[PDB]
């Protein structure tokens, strides 16, 4: 049924449809205009520490791209309770197709048993996974995966090892069935240490991805790179960004790879061909908030721009004009991310409060009468000689 | 409405004969329920409406309408001159 | 009415049109026109051509063709 | 009331007897849906007065410990029956109130 | 809901009518082989005065 | 580094209440320039907010057309000159200073003790000049707000006094590109910079509404919970979900048939009850084939 | 809080999609600045897919008619320039058009480009009577309608398409204002008309979306005497008549040019210019 697939082309975004989900967070510089912060720091909220997250699961991305006027389908599982039904409608109206999610009644969503052993020092070790965690190879929707022209996924799902097994064989299948393969690292929590371990878990995986997305710091890490620069330091020095030059990337290089995009958020974008190379400054001097200072929704719209300018014109992937106009879109995609989520959740003032920024930035009137603002009675005045 | 009043005029031989008639109708509507009529109810929109809607052509009772976009109640539309 | 008479004045014809004796876009609608105008790629009196799909009803002099392009396939223009 | 306790006191009171459940909440100093879950669980122990133990682990200074809970990313919550037989419940995400309730309820 | 649940004249009969200024209100014309026939397309609901049908 | 540039090209302070800025912003293509600068003009002239005095109170005075003894200036003149000081402040509410002095001697901008959120731009600013030693004792309220406006005092709330910008033709026409000049006039309270800066915020904050999410498209900070309430409520006197909130996904369909209903919007399980036969039949790649079995799969539900 | 609703949607044709938007609260004179904004932003920078330019193989002679085609060759232009596309291209991209005989040759008859979408396929481009194979090349762009006329093809004798790039065809914008007192409120309505490569929603989103691009840059950051006269002045009558020819009269211009333009003009020499600085220095 070819003649069905209209336009754009179908995105599948594999893996899991988590509710405000953080893989990890690590110290970050941005372009910032530091006289504005020094004068409006009574009214901007700022992070004492930078840190910024890579981004958030795959049903994030699905929902981005398809805010952005793209094709997206999520690929993953949820349970028959009450928060996977909410979650599987919030992917419905958000205009994602949720045909290639397996509902299952067995497994309860984003809850998994542990076992936690008692004798020697505290371990978990996961003995009944989560919904978002059990979606067997036969539950894979291969007509999403013959439709979509391109395959998304996370390292996320390489954490369980029969969820690790699903994802090899629907990037395979996807590769059979001749799409592009995109892979978002967002490198997990736990795979901060011992870099030999991650290289061990996503070497497979590494090599069958025609697009690879890593921020700055997932780059140096996997590079055995050490952050020679400084952070949270007031001034915009080009050594907080450095475009590495190719052969610093040359060993992640591998036969099949086209595109590398290394990102440092909304402030620049870094992209590696076999003959082009170059960067795109941004702008990261975005409303935040302290329930949106991780800047994982600047990350998802990033990831969403990039698969939508890469999926309309999938034969310009080595033109270097349309490669700095893909990684400026993506730029603006996050940064009006950043801006919209920032104003949907509002400031710290289900019990959850928020204020909005007009309220953040009120102060108090002053009129206290032991204040030095208010008409007292004439017995205490306290004149100044002019 | 306009095109309705010229429309009801293309019938009526005498125009003050039809705006005779006319009243007398809209004076009987007010008599047998008074209570109707004063505010977004006329009488004379609802007579004439009835004679509109008495030839097949379907009209909004009276002529009536509101805004639906007051945001609330105590909000007067400020009219730009 | 100095609204209405600037609108529906003309394009500038003649000597006043062409500094040298002379030994226009075409537009499939005037929303077409009209959208062209909007996009300043024209202006309010310069001259265009209209395809006309309904009956000849321009006032216009009562007069013969300028000239006729007969071509020898049978077509002819006037 | 959520008090901030470090690695050894959070294997001080697991190893320990309790009568009540206890949830342990893995966050960090960066994460705006950890806030989120903070007034959560602020109005969950409001909720709870004293037939429940909510605590706070920073994961920045637990980055081992919390690698040892198998804990994959912020927010993360864990609920420990009192029973020594039953299993800990690990819930990633922002959960609602309803489901803190029903897991207190049910499997506790 | 909706998705479980003589002939017509020549419409350029009507339209060339319709262009001159001709209307013809909830009725349609149908032609069968006795000869043309005015037949009401709806419902002509009574009302209290005379309805106008033909202009 | 970037392909388009914004640069200050002059910056002059004419006095301590008047700054002078201008900009240049190139290559813009044909058409983007126009648009910049009359939005940014708008938004400069009308959408930059600026804090002034608002209300005074005296204690000893009739009415506002009044003298003082000992004080040169009645106090119609003292409002009129209180009307003229420039302040600045990033925060909203109605905030109140105070003028506590005794004389003689000139009452400047610099004796207003102002709370800590509040600036003055100009020291040097008059408001009276008393001659003998007097007691003058004046309570302000100050806020920050848009537009214009115990004695009430009319309060300008504009700080920029005037902008204007220009076009110019880049060059050879490869794209046509153009040259963006900005000029604009400030009173002190904030830079030209500043100005620029602040109504290219408002103006994105001014079209960033329409890039939400539509009216009533979620069920009533966090759209999901509301829904999740829903769905724990309709689990106690169970009487299942509506089927405007069901969509077609769950549904076991053919791909095919998925696709045909998507591309004609429809979406949830309502629209599908509420659509016809024959405007299914209208549309292609749905035979009557189709038109059975999809009603048998509703059944089966 | 503020919000954005659609009011009203249809679909007269393929070829013809209206709808009418709602923005509220707003405050006094922000409606009008967003209305204009949003217009120019309808009218011009979205960026919307046409035929540009078309070549006509088989030797047709350069004439105004071809064999067999009814249609004239300006005829067969015009057609072609009422073809509604949708496309996400960049660059140009080309089309073919190859029927093999009689019949009528309408949109459905145009080999695409990959990103480029028909609107409309029963647009009609010409009628062929006689079996005569046409073959016409299409050249398809996609460009903003504020945008000009790119480079010309001066060759190969392809006729250009005199394209206007307005997928928008009409936008409008009004304003509703209430109030009760003090307090006052006001509502934005937007019209949009488009030619059904787009759906109003759509344009709507795209013109905020451009709008916000136009101006983010200004966000950008970066990487780290007149009274004391030549005459008073005692000079050499060669130095003091030499400024007035090049009408300099006072301290102040003499100090307003430097040392370049002074040995510019005529009858200046080096001499000249030391013993200047050195009578300044004394005085
Ligand atoms: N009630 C009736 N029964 C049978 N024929 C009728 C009739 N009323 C009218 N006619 C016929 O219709 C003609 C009037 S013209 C009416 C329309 C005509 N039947 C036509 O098709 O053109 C008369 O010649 C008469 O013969």
């Amino acid at each position: 049924i070819s003649h069905t697939y209209g336009w754009p082309p179908l995105v599948c975004c594999f893996g899991s449809a988590q509710h405000a989900f953080v893989p990890s967070g690590r110290p970050a510089n941005r372009l910032l205009d530091y006289e504005r912060q020094e004068r409006m720091k009574d009214a901007v909220w700022a992070p004492e520490k930078y840190i910024r997250a890579p981004g958030g699961c795959a049903g994030g991305v699905a929902i981005a791209l398809a805010s952005l006027g793209g094709k997206a389908a999520f690929m993953g599982k949820l349970g028959d309770d009450d928060f996977g039904q909410a979650m599987l409608y919030y992917l419905n109206v958000c205009q994602v197709q949720t045909r290639s999610v397996k509902i299952d009644s067995k497994r309860v969503t984003a809850c998994s048993t542990m076992k936690i052993s008692k004798r020697g020092r505290l371990k978990s070790t996961c003995v009944k996974p989560c919904a978002e965690d059990s979606l067997s190879k036969s539950e894979i929707n291969v007509d999403v995966l013959k439709e979509a022209k391109m395959f998304y996924f996370t390292t996320h799902s390489l954490l369980d090892k029969k969820m690790m097994s699903t994802t090899l064989q629907a990037i395979k299948i996807s590769k059979q069935l001749g799409n592009v393969i995109f892979y978002d690292l967002n490198l997990p929590l736990p795979l901060w240490q011992s870099l030999e371990e991650t290289k061990s878990l996503i070497q497979e995986v590494w090599d069958l991805a025609d697009v690879i997305e890593v921020t700055k710091q997932e780059l140096e890490f996997l590079c055995g790179i050490e952050p020679t620069e400084e952070f949270d330091t007031k001034n915009n020095d080009s050594s907080k960004f450095v475009h590495y030059e190719p052969e610093t990337v040359e060993p992640l290089w591998h036969e099949n790879l086209k595109i590398l995009f290394v990102t440092n958020g909304t402030s620049k974008i870094h992209y590696y061909t076999k003959e082009h190379n170059g960067a795109v400054l941004g702008m990261e001097d975005v409303p935040i908030t302290p329930f949106t200072r991780d800047m994982s929704a600047s990350g998802d719209g990033i990831v969403a721009g990039l698969i939508r300018m890469l999926t309309v014109q999938p034969d310009l992937m080595n033109d270097k004009g349309y490669l700095e106009r893909t990684a400026r879109y993506a730029i603006e995609c996050g940064v009006v991310d950043q801006w919209l989520l920032a104003q949907t959740r509002g400031y710290p003032p289900n019990g959850i409060r928020s204020i909005t920024e007009r309220e953040y930035r009120t102060s108090k009137p002053y009129d206290e009468p032991d204040g030095p603002y208010v008409m007292k009675p004439v017995e205490e005045r306290e004149y100044r000689k002019l | 409405m306009t095109m309705d009043i010229e429309r009801l005029l293309l019938s009526e031989d005498n125009r003050f004969e039809f705006v005779n008639s006319v009243a007398a109708e809209a004076t009987e509507y007010v008599e047998k329920n008074r209570d109707e009529y004063g505010g977004t109810k006329k009488a004379i929109f609802h007579v004439l409406s009835n004679r509109v809607n008495d030839l097949g052509f379907d009209r909004p009772e009276a002529y009536a309408e509101s805004d639906p976009y007051k945001p609330g109640p105590g909000y007067l539309k400020e009219y730009y001159t | 009415l100095i609204g209405l008479y600037v609108l529906t004045s003309g394009t500038r014809r003649g000597i006043c049109a062409n500094r040298y004796n002379p030994c226009e876009p075409f537009f499939c609608n005037s929303y077409d026109a009209i959208g062209a105008y909007r996009q300043k790629r024209i202006n309010l009196d310069s001259p265009l051509w209209l395809r006309w799909q309904l009956d000849q009803r321009v006032i216009a002099s009562k007069e013969v063709p300028i000239e006729v392009h007969y071509e020898s396939f049978g077509n002819y223009h006037e | 009331l959520v008090r901030k306790l470090s690695a050894q006191e959070l294997q001080d009171l697991v190893k320990g007897e309790r009568k009540v459940p206890l949830i342990v909440d893995f966050y960090a100093t960066w994460c705006g849906p950890c806030i989120l879950m903070a007034q959560e669980l602020e109005m969950l122990a409001v909720e709870y007065e004293s037939n429940a133990m909510i605590v706070k682990v920073d994961t920045d200074d637990e980055y081992e410990f919390a690698r040892d809970m198998q804990v994959r990313g912020l927010p993360t919550l864990f609920f420990i029956s009192p029973d020594p037989s039953k299993d800990a419940i690990r819930t990633e995400g922002l959960i609602p109130l309803q489901m803190m309730r029903d897991i207190i309820d049910n499997d506790m | 809901f909706p998705l479980f649940q003589l002939e017509s004249a020549d419409p350029d009969f009507y339209k060339i009518g319709y262009v001159r200024r001709v209307r013809a209100y909830g009725v349609e014309f149908k032609e069968g082989p006795d000869g043309f026939g005015i037949y009401a397309s709806k419902d002509i609901e009574p009302r209290r005065r005379a309805r106008v049908i033909m202009e | 580094t970037r392909t388009l540039q914004w640069k200050c090209v002059e910056s002059r302070r004419d006095s301590k209440r008047l700054y002078y800025g201008r900009f240049i912003l190139s290559p813009l293509m044909k058409g983007q320039a126009d648009t910049i600068g009359i939005a940014m003009r708008r938004a400069l002239l009308g959408e930059i907010e600026g804090t002034c005095i608002t209300r005074a109170k005296f204690e000893n005075i009739p009415h506002d057309y009044s003298n003082i003894v000992g004080i040169q200036e009645s106090v119609h003149e003292i409002l009129m000159n209180l009307n003229e000081i420039v302040l600045k402040s990033n925060l909203y509410g109605t905030r109140n200073a105070l003028i506590c002095v005794q004389g003689p001697g000139y009452i400047t901008a610099r004796d207003i003790i102002l709370p800590p959120s509040v600036e003055i731009v100009d020291n040097t600013q008059h408001i009276a000049t008393l001659t003998e030693p007097i007691n003058l004792c004046i309570g302000l309220k100050i806020e920050r707000n848009r537009g214009y406006s115990s004695y009430p005092i009319d309060a300008v709330f504009m700080p920029v006094q005037n902008a204007n910008h220009s076009i110019h033709s880049y060059g050879n026409g490869n794209e046509k590109q153009e040259i963006l000049f900005i000029e604009i006039w400030t009173n002190g309270s904030l830079t030209p910079k500043e100005a620029l800066h602040e109504a290219s915020r408002n103006l994105i904050n001014l079209f960033i509404p329409f890039l939400h999410v539509e009216e009533e498209t979620f069920y009533l900070t966090l759209p999901l919970f509301p829904f999740h309430n829903k769905l724990v409520n309709l689990r106690q006197k169970k009487k299942e979900l509506a089927f405007q909130y069901i969509f077609i996904d769950q549904l076991e369909l053919p791909p095919r048939i998925y696709n045909c209903l998507k591309k004609s919007n429809i979406h949830t399980l309502l629209d599908l009850l509420n659509n016809s036969q024959e405007d299914l039949i209208k549309m292609e790649h749905f035979h009557i084939e189709d038109v059975k079995k999809l009603l048998d799969i509703l059944e089966k539900k």
